[PDB]
């Protein structure tokens, strides 16, 4: 009786087996990335192209599929929840960028500086989208707030020599931009151990590419990480 | 107003000095003739795989052979410790878990994660299909623990800062419990599961009434967040693990801490705490990728438990002692003895 | 005779590098499970093959040259010999898997895991294990390799020599087959690996060049350099001595073939540097 | 916010009035529990390996 006891579970495991190894092709198959900014960020707003306390959105570029995560977490300064976020291929911050003076900047800084040195995070690349780039326009030319005012290190900045601004806006918008994207990379520079990099990036609610800018993100990020696990960068 | 808000610090005051006026001796001074347990090695008997990621969380059957685990691939698989080999393998709606139940009845599982949804499921249908039971909702925040307190009604500790009470038949809170600041991340049951205890993220340590549903006692020992607890298998005493490397055995009717179990040499964080049969282990895991064996009257380390290949995330005695389960990140699972 | 025993240690030291090494690296991938990778098994054919040659071919052809006669019969010259070609072909293939299964890894990243599985791995293992065995053992277990110029007949009606003569036919062939093919695929693929490298570090640069190849270089030589080195001037004077007589002399020849036996002594310097082999080595017998 | 902290004071009186226990017999209650029961498990006691079910 025990030697045929022993026949029915040798039957069940076959079948568990068989249904596990054709869903590991299935998991192996997809990247899954996660979606992280602060309060006014324009996260809800960002979502909505890609459509075209959980919420996933799940899609395809060039017959891949990617699947992204959106936790809320709202009020929540401390965040002992990050540590399941580990194995993601990227992660995507958002932050506004016309908010230099409504210091909320300050604050999505400081979570950015948390965020890059945790202990669990110290081989994941972020991608940053530095969201309305048209009100940060707007507010500089012919406005009366003066960033120097808010941010003191702008006086003894200069317009950098390899920049490439796009056609027919002035100066003063490109300064104030690429001072606030180095504002990030210093930061991102400062630690960065070879294992992890940024990928800043300019986008505004109407811009309809950003998807294509994620696919070549995420792209690049898998060459290095095989380049680099080959001993060859 | 404040003046009343004062009369209170007066209170706190009065348990401190109630408090310090019955440490007569500490444990170690009591105890010091007895004979050390000596060194003890463990070896694998078992190894389990099947999973395709990090595993969170496991429970012992009542009938010391079927165990249950959760992975982020959003699968709950149940294993047969004697032959190794599976039973029933449930996908599940939402990819994150981090806790799961085993009814006593070994009829029953739960489990929840990231959605604030805590699931029931029924193994044994007439089809010999799982299927979901019951969806409970209500909280604000990712849940960390439950456990079945009966065959009808499973307590519930969430990130909200908050403990309920919950009814499986109808599904609406019976008893919420708070007080709680920090978030709540484990949670351990009496043997004759009148009351409980609850390990919050602000160092504190409360003791429940499931009855009444008030706090009765706090402990404030730790300096640090709390990851694990458990109670000694005689019912009086429970202890806890934090991130500072450090355990401590606390004590309902003495109202304070007894012993404290740390090293110079290790300096990470603990993850579980599990006692033995007769109490005198006490089984800890930590971020070191190995586990730790202390001993409870003494305070001194007695082995080590070594094999895994990243940290672990789980640790399980089963009811008879026999033998003791650990988890890892490393998609693996092992029986020791 | 002094010579003749300093040549003795060497040719001894030269057998127990082949052999520590390859079964250091067996034990090494069969004791630890974090190693069973798909890539991996590719190291352990590689492994086999070279311990495989070293175990069975170098220490006879060892004691045939100290002797100065060969003591066996015909049958075991024959299965010698083809042993010895089964080796040499077989341990070629699985480097040019080898850099074919990087280039696939690292120039079309979003499908490396669809195109190699498990079972992908070995269903190539065995065409390489097959395709080798068709050259070294049925030209040789057959007639067909030998050669009828007067000189060959002697050697072979004699049961006290075993030398090596071949007409143009069969060295052509399998020189073609296990050197000359598995060349221009590595040359092609490590090129397009370099270009790869060098476009990153350049889009590196450009990124945050402000704030902050030679590795790529090293390796890619170092790879390229010991295995050219190793094999490259025997599958030349092997067509060399066919193609026109009295050009090389025996002496040459042998000296040429056991320097190429010399790079089954490198691989595991070369393809088990990774700092997870580095562990398991300090685990056991450290 | 008064109401919350009328009801903390009224908590923190509610466990004031507890009856404690030296740690003496505290420590004697454990002690006692450990020895008494020490001979029935496998873990503390290696056992023979016919009643060993895993092995
Ligand atoms: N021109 C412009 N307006 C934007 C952009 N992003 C957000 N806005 C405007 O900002 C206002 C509020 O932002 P929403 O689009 O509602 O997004 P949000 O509330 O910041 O989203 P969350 O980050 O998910 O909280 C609306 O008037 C939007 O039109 C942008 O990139 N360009
Ligand atoms: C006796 N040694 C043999 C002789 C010729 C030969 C070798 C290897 C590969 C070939 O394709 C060959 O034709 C050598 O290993």
């Amino acid at each position: 009786d025990q030697r045929n006891e022993e026949k029915a579970q040798r039957e069940a495991n076959k079948k568990i087996e068989k249904q596990l190894q054709k869903d590991k092709q299935v998991y192996r198959a997809t990247h899954r990335l996660l979606l992280l900014g602060a309060g006014e960020s324009g996260k809800s707003t960002i979502v909505k192209q890609m459509r075209i306390g959980i919420f996933e959105t799940k899609f395809q570029v060039d017959k891949v599929n990617f699947h992204m995560f959106d936790v809320g977490g709202q009020r929540d300064e401390r965040r002992k929840w990050i540590q399941c976020f580990n194995d993601v291929t990227a992660i995507i911050f958002v932050v506004a960028s016309s908010s230099y003076n409504m210091n909320r900047l300050q604050e999505a800084l400081n979570l950015f500086k948390s965020i890059w040195n945790n202990r669990w995070l110290r081989t994941i690349s972020v991608i940053l989208f530095l969201n309305k780039q048209d009100l940060l326009a707007e507010k500089v030319l012919a406005g009366k707030s003066k960033i120097e005012d808010y941010f003191p290190e702008f006086a003894r900045y200069t317009t950098p020599e390899d920049a490439t601004p796009e056609p027919g806006e002035d100066p003063r918008v490109t300064r104030a931009k690429y001072f606030i994207r180095d504002e990030f990379l210093r930061i991102s520079t400062a630690s960065g151990d070879g294992r992890h990099y940024c990928y800043p990036h300019f986008t505004c609610a109407v811009d309809t590419e950003n998807i294509r800018r994620v696919f070549n993100d995420c792209r690049d990020i898998i060459q290095r990480m095989h380049l680099r696990q080959y001993e060859l960068l | 107003l404040d003046q009343l808000r004062q009369e209170a610090e007066q209170l706190k005051n009065q348990i401190r000095d109630a408090r310090k006026a019955c440490a007569d001796a500490t444990l170690s001074q009591i105890t010091n003739n007895i004979d050390p347990v000596g060194r003890i090695q463990m070896r694998t008997r078992r190894t389990l795989r099947g999973h395709l990621a990090k595993i969170y969380a496991m429970h012992w059957g009542t009938d010391s052979r079927l165990l249950v685990s959760a992975s982020q691939d959003g699968k709950l698989i149940i294993w047969d410790s004697y032959t190794t080999n599976k039973v029933h393998a449930i996908p599940l709606r939402s990819s994150w878990v981090m806790t799961c139940a085993y009814a006593p009845s070994g009829n029953y599982v739960a489990c929840g994660g990231l959605d604030n949804i805590c699931s029931i499921y029924n193994l044994k249908t007439r089809e010999g299909n799982v299927r979901v039971s019951r969806e409970l909702a209500g909280h604000t925040g990712y849940l960390s623990c439950c456990r079945f307190l009966d065959d009808n009604q499973i307590v519930t500790s969430s990130g909200d800062t908050t403990c309920a009470l919950w009814d499986i038949e109808t599904g609406q809170q019976t008893t919420t419990f708070t007080g709680h600041t920090g978030d709540v991340m484990s949670l351990s049951l009496a043997p004759d599961t009148r009351l409980f205890v609850s390990g919050a993220c602000d160092a504190s340590a409360k003791l429940w009434d499931v009855r009444e549903g008030m706090c009765r006692q706090t402990f404030t020992g730790h300096e640090s967040d709390i990851n694990a607890i458990c109670f000694f298998p005689n019912g009086n005493a429970f202890a806890t693990g934090s991130d500072d490397a450090t355990c401590r055995l606390f004590d309902l009717r003495a109202d304070q801490e007894l012993m404290t179990y740390s090293h110079d040499n290790i300096i990470c964080g603990i993850t579980s705490v599990s006692f033995s049969k007769s109490g005198r282990l006490l089984l800890a895991g930590y971020d070191d990728f190995n586990c730790n064996v202390w001993d409870a009257l003494k305070a001194d380390r007695a082995g080590v438990l070594a094999g895994h290949d990243n940290r672990v995330s789980c640790l399980g005695v089963t009811d008879d002692g026999m033998a003791v389960a650990t988890g890892s990140w490393d998609s693996f699972l092992k029986i020791w003895n | 005779e002094v010579w003749v025993v300093g040549m003795g240690i060497v040719m001894s030291l030269i057998v127990l590098a082949i052999v520590f090494g390859n079964v250091l690296v067996i034990t090494a991938i069969a004791k630890f499970e974090r190693l069973q990778t798909v890539t991996n098994y590719f190291i352990t054919s590689l492994a086999c093959a070279d311990l495989v040659m070293g175990l069975a071919v170098v220490p006879f052809g060892a004691a045939h040259i100290l002797t100065k006669t060969w003591t066996f019969g015909n049958f075991w010259c024959e299965f010698w010999t083809s042993i010895d070609v089964l080796c040499v072909t077989a341990s070629i293939e699985t480097l040019c898997v080898i850099a074919v299964d990087r280039y696939f890894a690292i120039t079309s990243p979003f499908k490396y895991q669809s195109l190699l599985t498990k079972n992908k791995a070995r269903v190539i293992i065995l065409m390489v294990w097959i395709v080798s065995g068709l050259t070294s053992f049925l030209p040789i277990q057959m007639h067909w390799y030998r050669a009828t110029h007067q000189e060959a007949i002697n050697c072979y009606a004699e049961e006290t020599c075993c030398d090596f003569f071949t007409n143009q036919a069969y060295a052509i062939a399998s020189s073609i087959v296990s050197f000359y093919v598995p060349l221009v695929i590595m040359v092609f693929v490590y090129s397009r690996v370099f270009q790869e490298a060098k476009r990153q570090l350049q889009k590196i640069d450009k990124s945050e060049g402000r704030f902050h190849e030679h590795k790529a270089l090293k390796t890619l030589g170092i790879i390229m350099g010991t295995f050219t080195l190793c094999w490259l001037p025997f599958f030349i004077v092997n067509i060399v001595h066919v193609i026109q007589d009295n050009l090389i002399r025996k002496e040459v020849y042998i000296l040429l073939n056991w320097i190429g036996y010399v790079n089954s002594g490198f691989n595991p310097l070369i393809y088990c540097r990774s700092p997870d082999f580095r562990i398991a080595f300090q685990e056991l017998l450290c | 916010s008064i109401a919350q902290a009328r009801k903390l004071v009224e908590q923190l009186k509610m466990e004031a009035n507890i009856d404690r226990i030296k740690v003496s017999k505290a420590a004697a209650d454990l002690m006692a529990y450990c020895e008494a029961h020490a001979k029935e498990d496998p873990l503390l006691t290696p056992v023979p390996a016919s009643e060993n079910p895993f092995r």
